[PDB]
């Protein structure tokens, strides 16, 4: 068993994905490392892959998948991105130039407890698996738990809600673990948090209508990115602020990362537009990952050329 | 919102959406199906037929994404 025998065209278990992390590191020990950033509510390790050609605290790109556990094409795409980086570094000039200046951090299973639960118990589970005092409903929406507009309109006070914000910002260890990593690093330049579905590329804000200070640059980059994505199979993405493109959402990841001075803070919604929704056929994993990678490259290149 | 059991309970040429038993224009029925593979709504209450919570957003029953 190697990362060449791994089947990228099918959906996997947590244990299988964690095996893939270890095989990729073992096969590429001078390019890839595995960092444990924490443990989940139920005690599972939380792992980030670092792709680096050297240096100390180089400017970096962060990408996360699977913050919402049911969004399976995202974790499946994250596995594919990881393999892709190792395939292209040293082979494709443009990508080689990217990794020669920037590090990439990739968190493939951002909510492992939820992910396990989607296989074991409830395929449509979204939230964390934390228990909440005063309710028998389990879990907090990890994308309403960040300390940017926390608890304001765009989240629920009902623990049973899919958008329950939690007792306080960063209550969820899955969120706090990233917060700590990001602040300790101090030099992440782009932060991309990947969801499905709806075929959107979005930038701040989710919690308020006020334009983000870098609105025009971010909207310009968004158009370039969705154009690149579309080149492969013609998949149409729309783009805009979270609040305009989807709905008001408070305590969301990229509003917080943007508040840390990470200018290129983006969130994706991958395929499709609802025909299959969260239950995207496995035959679409690789095409989804391929087209998304083109958008990610656009963002990384822009980040590189605007140091 | 206007509730219905058949198209004859609606007005202004609207049709009865059978999934949630509300009246909607054909244009809105078409848009929600084409753009979002879902049904129209006037409020969150019109999206309750799914055990997995959906919301009414921009005239259609959306998932939390
Ligand atoms: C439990 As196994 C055979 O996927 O390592
Ligand atoms: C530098 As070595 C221990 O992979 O030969
Ligand atoms: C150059 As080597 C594969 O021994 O680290
Ligand atoms: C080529 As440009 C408009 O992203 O600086
Ligand atoms: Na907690
Ligand atoms: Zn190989
Ligand atoms: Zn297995
Ligand atoms: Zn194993
Ligand atoms: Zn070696
Ligand atoms: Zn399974
Ligand atoms: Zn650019
Ligand atoms: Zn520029
Ligand atoms: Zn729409
Ligand atoms: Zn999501």
């Amino acid at each position: 068993r190697s990362t060449d025998t791994f089947n990228y065209a099918t959906y996997h278990t947590l244990e299988e994905i964690y095996d893939f992390l270890d095989l990729l590191v073992a096969e590429n020990p001078h390019l890839v490392s595995k960092i444990q950033i924490g443990n989940t509510y139920e005690g599972r390790p939380i792992y980030v892959l670092k792709f680096s050609t050297g240096g100390s605290k180089r400017p970096a790109i962060w990408i996360d998948t699977g913050i919402h556990s049911r969004e399976w094409v995202t974790q499946a795409s994250g596995v594919w991105f990881a393999k892709k980086i190792t395939q292209d570094y040293g082979q494709d000039a443009a990508f080689t130039a990217i990794l020669d200046t920037l590090d990439i951090f990739l968190e493939i299973v951002t909510n492992p407890d939820g992910f396990a639960f989607t296989h074991s118990t409830n395929r449509m589970w979204r939230k964390t698996r934390s228990h909440t005092a005063g309710s028998l409903c389990i879990g907090v929406d990890p994308n309403r738990n960040w300390d940017a507009g926390f608890g304001l309109s765009g989240a629920s006070s009902n623990p049973c809600s899919e958008t329950y914000h939690g007792k306080f910002a960063n209550s969820e260890v899955e969120v706090k673990s990233i917060v700590d990593f990001v602040k300790d690093h101090g030099n992440i330049k782009a932060f991309i948090s990947i969801h499905s579905y709806s075929q959107l590329l979005m930038y701040p804000y989710g919690y308020k209508t006020e334009p983000v200070p870098d609105q025009d640059e971010l909207d310009q980059l968004s158009k370039a990115a969705v154009t690149a994505l579309a080149s492969l199979y013609g998949t149409k993405f729309n783009y805009g602020s979270i609040i305009k493109a989807i709905y008001q959402a408070s305590g969301s990841t990229i509003d917080w990362t943007y508040s840390q001075g990470i200018k290129y803070s983006f969130t994706f919604e991958l395929r499709d537009t609802g025909r299959y929704g969260f239950l995207l056929p496995a035959s679409q994993i690789i095409p989804t990952a391929k087209e998304t990678w083109l958008a990610l490259l656009t963002i990384m290149e822009h980040t590189l050329n605007h140091p | 919102v206007r509730k219905c059991l058949s198209d004859t309970d609606c007005t202004n040429g609207e049709k009865c959406v059978q999934k949630n038993k509300i009246c909607s224009t054909i244009v809105e029925i078409q848009r929600c199906e084409k753009e979002h593979f879902t049904i129209p709504c006037k409020s969150n209450n019109d999206c309750q037929v799914w055990a997995h919570e959906k919301i009414c957003n921009k005239g259609c029953c959306w998932d939390l994404l």
